[PDB]
RNA sequence: CAGAAGAAUCAUCGAAUCUUUGAACGCACUGCGCCUUUGGGUUCUACCAAAGGCAUGCCUGUUUGAGUGUCAUU
RNA sequence: GGACAUGGGUUAGUCGAUCCUAAGAGAUAGGGAAGCUCCGUAUGAAAGUUGCACGAUUUUUCGUGCCUAUCGAAAGGG
RNA sequence: AUUGGAUAUGCCAUAUAAAGCGCUUUCGAAGAGUCGAGUUGUGCAGCUCUAAAUGGGUGGUUCAUCUAA
RNA sequence: UUGACCUCAAAUCAGGUAGGACUACGCGCUGAACAAUAAGCGCAGGAAAAGAAAAUAACCAUGAUUCCCUCAGUAACGGUGAAGCGGGAAAAGCUCAAAUUUGAAAUCUGGCAACAUUUCUUUUGUUGUCCGAGUUGUAAUUUCAA
């Protein structure tokens, strides 16, 4: 399959076909707006792992955010506001310059037939999943606040006065 | 003259990817087969085509309606497509002949298909636009094809293609392809970018 | 007082016309009291204005029913003809779409469900 | 901020009608699964026996239960767990036996086609 | 003076009517 | 005059020059709620007035949303 | 001719966007009214900061080498258009770290030989001072009796600072006095 | 009080009506428009009225296009 | 009594508003901002309510030519 | 009336199908501007640099445990 | 010349969707003066969040999450202040990416047409057919416990 060679290949990301690409895509994305529609994933490969699959009801969009909070954060905020109506799947790093730093935004069409009969994803159209990016609930969401298993990561004050005591 | 965004984009792109110095892992795709072996390659694929989606179904229905009535064929031949299936039959040395689209929009999905093609052992060829694979296997795009099997009257057909690409793609290029692409200039820019280049390098180095 | 069963057994344009005289007395009436009216003429306003609305419903009812017959077995129906339950239960996934398991989830419960069992104590 | 305990009968009483309402919907079976026996983690408690989690993998494998139809019977399974000695294997075995010899498995309704 | 200032006004007026007697 | 008639609330709160209301916030689309004015938001929160389809969708829980006519 | 065509799109790119830039700059009153009228110049703070650490010696020159080889020294600029160049440099520049002594130094730099001058330090200093001197020269007991008890802000007849006495503070005066 | 004689200022409630606003959505904040269809009157190329429409972002599809974008075409 | 109660009273094709623009304001394009939001007003916008005209109908699949917001004045204009 | 999960029973069933267990002289993919290092802020974030494959994380006196993005 | 595709537009184009209110509990962000506090901002649900170990432990080992008691005012940090064990409540497990279906895109939205179905002429589907989406990868299979 060509996903490993793709997954292989985005680990270099300075060589000399990652380096050329990421200047020339870089001023692609530039003269587009900051937040605009992208036909297909510029990384399959990593959109694939994400959730991503080709077919009706999927959504990609590409976001700039200026450089110097999460900025990928912010790329998913600012995306799911601009598309109101799409939940915010996941999201991934697809370029960066010395100004910005480029993201696509992987959401989902929950009024979509395709998604509503789909198993694997009916769970985004129940109502809890409403606007998971502004409630730190994404991927990058959920490591921004700290959630996780391990000891890396209201009972304090509270008086517990109990019948008998 | 105010050419809309889209277009200005578009054109800057098309020079930009030619003033920039392209690695020759991309630069190798500019160097596609020549008019003459395409013209080949592709009759010999269009005799494999994968039958259509309602010939399918008319064969199907004809076999469903002998059943239903009362009641052993041949392994079909067609021409081998899709990227993650085409790489699989490239790393098993099935394939006879891979035909790498040019065009492909992330490039970096074939930009690895001329080396592991040209490990494994596998003729292989870079042909012009996505769309003239895709007609083939009745779709609107085809990053790659691949041939691994072709009947007995085809294969002195096939074995002829196969030296062609050797002797047109292959045999030619070939270091053409080791050699970063890119840098090219109009016939006035070398002149005009030679007197902003000694007029920068006088004072203008801040 | 105008009995509504009676009204449903007549045509619209039967209906239409006595709408017509009953908004022609609804007016006389009202005239009469701020000219100077009784008793009955009193009663009789309110009995007329109810009136015009049985009228009114009954041509409503027979419009809208009208619709449904037409728009039956349609894809797409009219918005104040279709179900407004809350705007929260219209946009929920549907019995048929919350019940829709994989093919892997199928297999499953085909051939290891929850079995009904006892224990001996 | 002062918690009260106030609602601790009514709490007391709404588990017990919970527990009775899963009686109700699952009659002839057990309101609770069958856990294992395990030994406590530290110096102070490994004298003592405690219910686990789950059977292990090779504790259903033992007993001759697979871990596909142990979930079906209510047997709850621990991936995670494992048997470093032949003590704590042999324990949960017979508790899985006895859970067996005293358990009666009402037959299901089997789906057949006309032919084969 | 709008017909919505108008209405306001008649209002406003009949406010402060006197109670009906019955 | 320094205010005038707000077409949201109702109230002489609209401030000419600055052409917003004091009360509601109009012509913002969300309305102007403070949690330091407790009082404020009791003044004008839900059941200060008709609330005509709320009493409705109440009404209609109890016998499950349900439609058509009987028998 | 496919070099032909390739050329004519080179030179419609560079001259639009000549008259981009043209008319760009046109919006200045400044640029208008101007228009109507080998080595290196360190002018830059960032620069500065670089030659600073080469001379002093407190940064190694043969690790500033190897510093050097980045991904933005890869991303080459020989003969790239203008149309490029210009937005490259606007974003694409790596914003490299600054130190306040180059600052200094780059003001010491750009301290031209009239800048400070008998004039320009005696009547400018002059000015500024004349002008904060002319920018320079630029309680009521009320007793709680009578009209005056009961009040909750400024009384009638009383203006600028007061203050308001009841004959029952005087309790408390005697006492925070004994304190 | 008067008056009326399946009553009711009844209960329940699954069918309807629901004026002007307001997230408020043709544009404005007394008004000013456009589009489709129907209708009237001493009365018809004029005038009038009525009904149904016209906000924004986005998603799926449809149709119509643009490109010195990538090509194919004896 | 400018109070209270009960009724009455303001009639426009020609008078004002309605129309136009003023300084300015202001949405849209784009860009910021964690954000409530801010900058921005022909700005690198594909900026035309049926922009306009031409044609025995053009391989009965449209060719040729031309030209290229709104608010804000009951004292201004009409 | 409106419904829920069972039971009994009728009809239909696309089974040339699907699954568990057991055996191997055959194989076994595992998430990157992420981890991490440096630094600046309040584990988390910014900036600079930027990985690995019995690798990596976390514990303990070589071992144990876990399998992130 | 004719036509494929890529990208980008347009429509009062076919069907959808978002906004505002409430805000006790819930999740984020921001944040003072004297406190992961108040205020301010964003976003939900009938619960939310968390959740099937890149978890503890040093034992004869434990085994997703949540809550309670306890650990314990303990360890540690220098007044602040846990967690492992232990007792209990409730228990339920799992889905993907990374594999060639290659002896057959086996997948899916929409239109039209019949056919059923309904808390319901208001709901929800099925069967047929056609255009499309999709090979730059939709199904079946597999998720390390394998
Ligand atoms: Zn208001």
């Amino acid at each position: 399959g060509a996903y490993k060679y793709l997954e292989e290949l985005a680990k270099k990301k300075q060589s000399d076909v990652n380096l050329f690409l990421s200047r020339v895509r870089a001023w692609e994305y530039r003269q587009m707006n900051v937040i605009h529609r992208a036909s297909r994933p510029s990384r399959p490969d990593k959109a694939r792992r994400l959730g991503y699959k080709a077919k009706q009801g999927y959504v990609i969009y590409r976001i700039r955010v200026r450089r110097g909070r999460s900025a990928r954060c912010t790329a998913e905020e600012r995306v799911g506001r601009y598309c109101s109506n799409l939940r915010v799947l996941n999201s991934y790093w697809v370029n960066q310059d010395a100004t910005y730093k480029f993201f696509e935004v992987i959401l989902v069409d929950p009024s979509h037939k395709a998604i509503r009969r789909d198993p694997r994803i009916n769970w985004i159209v129940n109502p809890v999943h409403k606007h998971r990016e502004s409630r730190g609930l994404t991927s990058i969401g959920k490591k921004s606040r700290g959630i996780g298993k391990g000891h890396r990561f209201l009972r304090h004050n509270t008086l517990s006065l109990r019948r008998y005591r | 003259v105010k050419w809309p965004e889209y277009i200005r984009l578009q054109r800057r792109r098309k020079i930009l990817n030619l003033r920039l110095k392209v690695p020759p892992a991309i630069a190798q795709f500019q160097k596609t087969l020549d008019k003459n072996t395409a013209t080949q390659v592709f009759k010999l694929l269009n005799k494999y085509r994968p039958e259509t989606a309602a010939e399918k179904k008319q064969r199907l229905v004809a076999e469903a309606e002998a059943v239903a009535n009362g009641k052993v064929s041949k392994k079909p031949y067609n021409v081998k497509y899709g990227l993650n299936h085409v790489v699989a039959l490239i790393e098993a040395k099935k394939a006879k002949l891979v035909l790498i689209a040019s065009d492909v929009d992330p490039i970096e999905l074939v930009v690895f298909l001329p080396a592991l093609c040209k490990k494994m052992g596998v003729p292989y060829a870079i042909v012009k636009n996505k769309a003239r694979l895709g007609t083939v296997i009745h779709q609107k795009t085809a990053a790659v094809l691949a041939v691994t099997e072709v009947r007995e009257e085809d294969k002195n057909e096939l074995a002829s293609i196969v030296s062609a690409v050797d002797a047109n793609f292959s045999a030619k290029y070939d270091e053409s392809r080791r050699k970063w692409g890119g840098g090219i200039m109009g016939g006035k820019t070398q002149a005009l970018l030679a007197k902003r280049a000694k007029a920068a390098a006088a004072t203008v180095r801040l | 007082a105008l009995k509504t069963f009676e009204l449903r057994k007549q045509s619209q344009e039967n209906l239409a016309e006595q709408l017509q005289e009953l908004r022609q007395e609804l007016a006389s009436l009202r005239v009469q009291k701020i000219a100077g009216g009784s008793g009955s003429k009193l009663s009789k306003i309110k009995t007329t204005r109810k009136d015009i609305a049985r009228i009114l419903t009954v041509i409503n009812e027979s419009n809208r029913l009208a619709a449904r017959e037409a728009y039956k077995n349609k894809k797409y129906i009219p918005l104040d003809l279709r179900q407004k339950k809350t705007r929260a239960i219209r946009r929920a996934l549907t019995p048929y779409e919350q019940s829709r398991k994989t093919l892997k989830q199928i297999k499953k419960e085909r051939y290891f469900p929850l079995r009904k069992y006892a224990l001996k104590a | 901020y002062v918690k009260t305990w106030f609602n601790q009968p009514g709490r007391k009483l709404r588990r017990r009608q919970a527990r009775q309402t899963k009686a109700a919907k699952i009659a002839p079976r057990p309101v609770e699964a069958i856990r294992p026996a395990v030994k406590p983690p530290t110096i102070r408690y490994n004298m003592k026996v405690r219910a686990g989690r789950g059977f292990t993998l090779e504790e259903l494998k033992a007993a001759g239960v697979s871990r596909r139809v142990a979930s079906t019977i209510g047997i709850p399974v621990d991936h995670r767990r494992r048997n470093r000695s032949e003590e704590s294997l042999q324990r949960n075995v017979e508790r899985i036996k006895v859970y067996l010899a005293h358990l009666i498995v009402f037959p299901r309704k089997a789906g057949q086609p006309k032919k084969g | 003076k709008s017909f919505r200032t108008k209405q306001k006004l008649a209002k406003a007026a009949r406010q402060n009517r006197p109670i009906p007697q019955w | 005059k320094s205010h005038t008639i707000c077409r949201r609330c109702g109230k002489r709160s609209f401030h000419i020059q600055k052409s917003t209301c004091a009360c509601c916030g109009y012509p913002a689309a969300k309305t102007r709620s403070y949690n330091w004015g407790a009082k404020a938001k009791r003044r004008r929160t839900t059941g200060t007035g008709r609330m005509s389809y709320l009493k409705k969708v109440h009404r209609s829980f109890k016998n499950g949303f349900r439609s058509g006519k009987p028998a | 001719d496919s070099d032909d065509e390739r050329d004519r799109l080179e030179a419609d790119l560079d001259s639009m966007y000549s008259d981009y830039t043209k008319r760009k700059a046109e919006s200045d009153v400044k640029y208008r009214v101007k228009k109507a009228r080998n080595n290196v110049e360190i002018v830059t703070a960032e620069a500065m900061t670089l030659a600073q650490d080469i001379a002093s010696r407190r940064k190694s020159k043969a690790d500033l080498i190897d510093e050097g080889y980045n991904r933005w020294s890869f991303q080459s600029k020989e003969g790239l258009p203008d149309w490029f160049l210009d937005e490259e440099t606007t974003v694409n520049k790596p914003n490299k770290p600054i130190t306040k002594e180059a600052v200094l130094a780059l003001r010491e730099k750009m301290k031209a030989l009239n800048a400070r001058p008998i004039k320009k330090v005696l009547e400018a200093q002059g000015r500024k001072k004349m002008r904060t001197i002319k920018r320079l020269q630029r309680p009521t007991l009320v007793v709680a009796k009578g009209p005056n008890k009961g009040l909750k802000s400024r009384p009638k007849g009383v203006k600028g600072k007061y203050k308001m006495v009841d004959s029952r503070m005087k309790k408390d005066l005697r006492a925070q006095k004994r304190l």
